[PDB]
């Protein structure tokens, strides 16, 4: 897996 | 005591959650507390999607301090997307509170299977304003601007499953969480908590790598080229077409990540980036690492880094403080 | 003989490749031949990414038939992104040839680590015009319009590791590739090669499911909800924080997919869809059924389905033909 | 895993 913002 | 603390509980031994509340009636939610984003969202009672079924839901009708907005908004992460609309209400983190703009999510289908497979309700961003959608001042910044805390900083001490809980501390630094001295690294940009470090693993070096310290990332994230070179003669199996890297836990070749500045040296030994997968096979581990390319070569120092190192996120001084986390409280 | 055949080589019973050429000189390339997309691309010699350094590269200055365009294109897939610019040149597929609009890729990092880990250079899309970027008429459609082939159709007989190679046949159907009857299913849209089938695994049913027949997908992909229901009847091992599962290959409880129409019944047993990981443990497999949510409930019948079933892709009749593939030529 | 166009 989980990778958090663009 | 003196600072406010959100207790943190591990999720599946790698991520962690903490609780906070929305509404003047203190509606509680379980959050990924995410230094890698800068928006707060909770699933709404108005949510129609299947992922909301097991979640705590925010009901604006039950809170007197709710202020309508309704501006539609999509929140995009590397791992998925949620959408809904802006609202404003009292947000309570610890027993600190403030009126705050957040997103009522009504559609979680762009965040599956993760959302349904997980037990958090929402995400509470802890990054900088420029990373936000809707030009939202960070919670900890606003709180200091409103003079509710001494210092616009927060601190992460991550839980360890069998051993101890963790804490997100807002407003001050507590010596109990770390051993030895803190070392501070200046942000290269006010966006993510991103610092410049030389990254060294094999005889492989990436000088002046952008390193994002991200509590909402479950892995160490590495430039794909760097990862490929790292793994060359390591006796690690990459399962074809999967980011699934399998090794003997006791593989003697597994290297130690070394991130350095003028100020400090931070290492991540195999014990910190390996995850046991004994149920897959005896003595087997997976590397909790993935290849991910940003426009500029970037490492995400996610939960595995933060599990080893106590971290200070200092808005006032635009820096990250790093120290070895205490094994036990 | 009499149809244009392109030999196909297997990669670990999980994907396959076939070669084509670009430019009037040879310049050979290995492609994923992909019914789930509608663009051709090759890595340019102007690509200096770490991925492209291991690949066969297209030099446009070595080709008299080349004609410049330069319009910027970003190609998006479920599994990643490549970018570049449109060019035009003689694309040779088998013994056939035609002037054709394609993409010279100069950035591949959005397609890593899969691109570097695999031995293909590019992707040759075999979908419908509305799926393409830059409204490109499909190769096979243009070839029949130019009278190089009898029918605007192509055919896939997939290779099986340790058994036989495969063929992409353009222009006609060859009986050598299958046993029993062909059954034609009408497309529900001219976009992907997408047909409507009742999909069931026991009492888990999704009637009139949208089913994309996709040679560029390595898994069977199902709605996340559908996968979750299937997992309730299994005791497989979830890979930590990844939507992947490990099983013994001989797990007798593994599901057999059943897809039914008015015209035919298709089944897909574990022997076809599982991904063997013998290099991790004896008799170990990845489940290789992936949850993926489209706006409409959709199954991707990827390579695993096509390894069992010979498939005919008919532009003229807007249908997919399905027949049991011959176990060996 | 690989899943090929949007």
């Amino acid at each position: 897996x989980v990778v958090x913002a663009x | 005591s003196s600072n406010d603390n959100i207790e943190l509980v591990d999720f599946q031994n790698i991520m962690f959650y903490g609780d906070a509340e929305v509404g003047d009636n203190q509606q509680p939610f379980t959050f990924i507390l995410d230094t890698g984003s800068a928006n707060l969202w909770v699933p709404s009672v108005k949510c129609t999607t299947a992922g909301c079924l097991t979640k705590h839901l925010y009901d604006s009708s039950k809170s007197r301090t709710y202020e309508k907005d309704g501006t539609k908004v999509e929140m995009n992460y590397v791992s998925g997307t949620v959408s809904g609309f802006f609202s404003k209400d009292l947000v309570t983190v610890g027993n600190l509170s403030l009126p705050y703009k957040f997103i009522e999510v009504i559609d979680t289908n762009g965040f599956e299977p993760t959302y349904t497979a997980s037990t958090f309700d929402g995400i509470l961003g802890l990054g900088w304003k420029d990373l936000s959608i809707g030009s939202v001042d960070p919670i900890v910044v606003e709180l200091k601007n409103q003079n509710k805390i001494e210092n616009a900083l927060f601190t992460f001490y991550l839980p360890v499953h069998d051993k101890h809980t963790g804490f997100l501390t807002i407003g001050g630094i507590e010596e109990r969480f770390y051993e030895g001295p803190l070392t501070y690294e200046k942000l290269n940009h006010d966006l993510y908590w991103q610092i410049t470090l030389d990254a060294h693993v094999g005889n492989i070096m990436l000088e002046k790598a952008n390193c994002i310290v991200d509590s909402g990332t479950s892995a160490i994230t590495v430039p794909t080229d760097f990862l490929n070179k790292m793994l060359q003669n390591l006796d690690v199996i990459k399962v074809p077409f999967l980011p699934f890297y399998v090794t003997l836990c006791n593989n003697s070749k597994l290297p130690t990540f070394e991130f350095t500045s003028e100020n400090g040296k931070y290492t991540l030994e195999p014990e910190y980036y390996l995850q046991h997968i004994e149920d897959v096979g005896p003595g087997l581990c997976m590397l909790n690492i993935i290849g991910l390319d940003f426009p500029v070569p970037t490492f995400i120092l996610g939960d595995p880094f933060m599990r080893k190192y106590f971290t200070v996120f200092d808005y006032d001084n635009h820096s990250v403080g790093i120290a070895l986390a205490k094994k036990n409280l």
